[PDB]
């Protein structure tokens, strides 16, 4: 299913994009696809969209979304800085 | 500075709203006919091939909010120029009567129609 | 009967149990189609089975088939209805042990019809 990071361990019940929006937080730089499915061991179709997700719940994260160079290997890839996130 | 009906096919598509929310997905395009849809709704539209293209979009998962959080359907409106690159467009959508809402698209081209 | 033209939601899942969501879409006898790394289509020849062809371009992400490069799918015509729910197995090309099987559901008519 999901690894909890030692980071993040004392948030167990929280739903997923919860989880990884806090370990986000607590990185603190633009993270991609391949930093979550790492950090997770959750497979990249997976990751792709629990960014696509969290960035549509703007009411409980507070965040940016860029949409980069990387390598290259000429391309683009969403990533995305995570402010903080409301818990109550 | 080439007018919007530009390679038949299939492109990817990415996209980020006025507001930074986000979402992929692939969008084909077949005569005067706009089709594609990704993980939460479906897109459509006819190409009046003299004006601004109008674009129908569709929310069919509800797990799942719309980019623009818009609770039924809208329109989003794709200008007549275009204005090209190789194998790369960017493109300003707004939504229909409204123009302070919108999003930004990348898209890409794929591959040409098998026939 | 016939499958309606239109826009599908499609569900896959692999024998090696990968999973995957793409949308597809039903023009006539055009069928086309695609997902987050590769795109696919085919021709309904009417009277055989569809050959799908899937191309990858996205490399980063994995086939659910795991195969990495072009290939081609077989689709049988006896399942295929003109229902708002379809469900499919298609193997690869040349080889029954590797396939998907699909869960495709329907949305919304064509704009412009027939």
């Amino acid at each position: 299913d999901y690894v909890i990071p030692d980071s993040v361990k004392n948030y167990d019940g929280e739903p997923l994009y919860i989880l990884v929006s806090l370990w986000c937080k607590l990185q603190e730089k633009w993270i991609s696809r391949n930093d979550i499915a790492e950090a997770f061991g959750i497979n990249l179709r997976r990751a792709s969209f629990i960014i696509t997700y969290i960035s549509r719940r703007k009411e409980k994260i507070s965040f940016r979304v860029r949409y980069v160079s990387y390598g290259n290997l000429h391309y683009k890839r969403l990533e995305i800085f995570i402010y903080d996130v409301n818990l109550e | 500075a080439a007018s919007m009906i530009m390679k038949d096919g299939i492109y990817s598509i990415i996209f980020i709203s006025n507001e930074d929310s986000c979402g992929e997905g692939i969008l084909i395009k077949n005569g005067n006919m706009i089709t594609g849809g990704d993980i939460a709704s479906v897109y459509q539209g006819v190409l009046s091939e003299d004006e601004d293209i109008i674009l129908h979009v569709h929310r069919y998962n509800y797990e799942i909010p719309s980019v623009l959080n818009i609770e039924q359907d809208y329109q989003l409106v794709i200008p007549k120029k275009v204005l090209s690159n190789d194998n790369n467009l960017t493109l300003h959508c707004h939504v229909r009567g409204n123009e302070k809402l919108f999003v930004d698209v990348y898209a890409k081209f794929i591959e040409p129609l098998v026939i």
